[PDB]
């Protein structure tokens, strides 16, 4: 059924699973037309498909050409997401295919269920967690490859860099969700925290800076602080 | 005009004949129903006075044989039986008619309600759903499960309705996933109409059969089947115009006949609001929407 705080360690067991977030598949800018009406212009998007145990990210880039001449794009986007996840699964060897796929929004359940009818043994599940994967496009390297794509493309990342060499997947997911939650609540302050110090760099093959264990404690502390100052300002605390 | 004689009425029972019902007292001198119109299929149903659980009854066509009802004190129910000795049967019926021990199927000038409810119900078609080959009539009760319910446990006692499942490979062409899920015309017109039913007459018959079983016996499996068959048509963008017009008439008479006190449970709020107000056919069921809105505006 639905995934929540009570069955949260199941993410880190040895059953292969993937989160699918569709919140950046269909992206637009709204603008005024010469006649003073409003129009949208689509920009490149992405499906965010993540293995929470390994950190393996299957970033499928959604090029704007996929919307040309199509109607009802927000509905189509959900079905296009499910089409692309189904294609990914089928491209994997059987022993790499997920046992479960967790969608971050319940409107993805029926489209994904229908596209995966050929896979009756794969469970399609929702979640009550309010996960901050929409902020994936606040990661500079992910935003860059999406916005430069001129055609449909799948790019593979490890969203944990080398963290699993030093911490568990439970701890690595916690750090990821904290970083993304901060980026979502105030992106500028979040990025200032991460990039203020010019002597901590991001390796060419990584997404985040090469923080020592101690610096990560400092960083993580600064992200919590940021999330509370705005959570309390929300309801004036 | 045909006759369903009764051996006796040893237990107090509410007896149902199509949309009519009457009470018989324990050991009352009751010997059946006469003047049953020939040319229509019928249902005789039962509700014991001592146990409201297990409404049960028999679907039958008087043109297919001489049938009587006799109470079995071992199995504890009124059973339908076939008398093959036509002379003995003629001899018995005439005795009961002379002593005026039979109630009469009513014959009013202003009525076509049973015909409108059973237009596509056939006895031979009924036997494809309710399997009991050695009898010409078909037994149904409240508790009988459907083949699909048995997929979600005695197969001999099941209702073999046509399985309808909108998230199934039968329903969804590979590569047409969003198209076929959002517009069920493929499933209706090709899978079901052209490859299972053969014609709309047959689609309407199973739907009619499903509603009556749900209404007369409180068979949950029948109710599910009736709503599924309505939803498939209403969720299809491409439906022949004659089918929509007949569906409107069919549903109108089902809603008109439904006991007001069982609407709350007999009608699925989600299916009906979807069908009348959201679906492709939201504008195509004028008579049904009018009676629903004037009779059960709470469900909507
Ligand atoms: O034969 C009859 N009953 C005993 C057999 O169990 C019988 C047959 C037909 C009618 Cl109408 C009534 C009784
Ligand atoms: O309607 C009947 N009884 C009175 C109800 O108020 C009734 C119905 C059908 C037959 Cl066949 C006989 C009596
Ligand atoms: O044709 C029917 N459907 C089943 C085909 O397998 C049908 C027709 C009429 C009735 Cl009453 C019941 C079923
Ligand atoms: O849902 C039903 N009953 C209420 C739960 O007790 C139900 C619906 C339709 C039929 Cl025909 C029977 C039961």
């Amino acid at each position: 059924g639905a995934m929540n705080s009570s069955n949260y360690a199941e993410l880190f067991n040895n059953d292969i699973k993937l989160f699918v977030d569709d919140t950046n598949v269909y992206r637009v800018t709204v603008h005024k037309t010469f006649e003073g009406n409003v129009a949208t212009k689509a920009i490149n998007g992405c499906i965010f498909t993540l293995n929470p145990k390994t950190g393996h990210l299957f970033l499928k880039i959604i090029h704007t050409s996929v919307w040309a001449g199509q109607k009802r794009l927000s509905q189509l986007a959900k079905w296009k997401t499910a089409e692309e996840v189904s294609a990914l699964v089928r491209s994997l060897p059987k022993e790499e295919q997920p046992k479960q796929i967790i969608v971050t929004r319940k409107a993805m359940l029926d489209p994904l269920e229908v596209h995966m009818l050929d896979f009756p043994n794969i469970a399609i599940r929702p979640t009550e967690l309010r996960l901050p994967f929409s902020a994936a496009m606040s990661i500079d390297k992910l935003s860059d490859v999406v916005m430069k794509a001129t055609e449909p493309q799948m790019v593979l990342f490890n969203i944990y860099d080398d963290w699993l060499d030093r911490i568990s997947s439970y701890t690595a997911f916690s750090r990821l969700t904290l970083l993304l939650r901060a980026l979502k609540t105030n992106e500028e302050s979040a990025k200032m925290i991460l990039l203020s110090d010019p002597t901590i760099t991001i390796k060419s093959y990584h997404l985040w800076p090469s923080f020592t264990d101690e610096q990560w404690i400092t960083i993580e502390s600064q992200m919590r602080d940021l999330i509370l100052t705005e959570y309390g300002r929300k309801y004036n605390v | 005009m045909n006759t369903v004689p009764f051996t006796s009425a040893p237990i107090e029972v509410t007896i149902g004949i199509d949309q009519y019902s009457f009470n018989v007292k324990e050991n009352q001198p009751f010997h059946g129903i006469k003047d049953i119109p020939i040319g229509h299929v019928h249902v005789i149903h039962f509700q014991h006075a001592d146990n409201s659980s297990m409404r049960y009854g028999y679907w039958f066509d008087c043109r297919m044989g001489n049938f009587y009802i006799q109470y079995d004190p071992k199995d504890g129910l009124y059973k339908m039986m076939e008398e093959r000795d036509g002379a003995k049967f003629e001899n018995i019926v005439h005795n009961f008619k002379e002593r005026q021990m039979m109630v009469s199927y009513p014959k009013i000038d202003e009525d076509d309600t049973w015909y409108n409810l059973t237009e596509f119900v056939q006895m031979d078609k009924i036997r494809k759903i309710v399997r009991k080959d050695e009898n010409q009539f078909s037994y149904v009760d409240s508790s009988m499960t459907t083949v699909q319910e048995n997929e979600l446990s005695d197969p001999a006692h099941s209702l073999n309705y046509t399985v309808i499942n909108f998230k199934s490979r039968e329903a969804i062409r590979p590569g047409h996933e969003m198209e076929d899920f959002l517009d069920k015309s493929y499933y209706l017109n090709t899978v079901m109409l052209q490859g299972i039913f053969k014609n709309s007459s047959n689609y309407f018959g199973e739907l009619q059969f499903a509603f009556l079983n749900a209404m007369f016996f409180g068979n949950y499996g029948s109710s599910l089947q009736w709503h599924a068959m309505i939803e498939l048509i209403c969720s299809s963008a491409t439906v022949p115009k004659h089918m929509l017009d007949k569906l409107d008439e069919i549903l109108y008479y089902q809603i008109k006949t439904l006991p007001e006190q069982y609407s709350d449970i007999l009608l699925n709020e989600r299916v009906w609001n979807i069908c009348l107000y959201s679906s492709f056919q939201k504008n195509s069921l004028h008579n049904t929407e009018k009676i629903m809105e004037n009779k059960y505006p709470e469900l909507l």
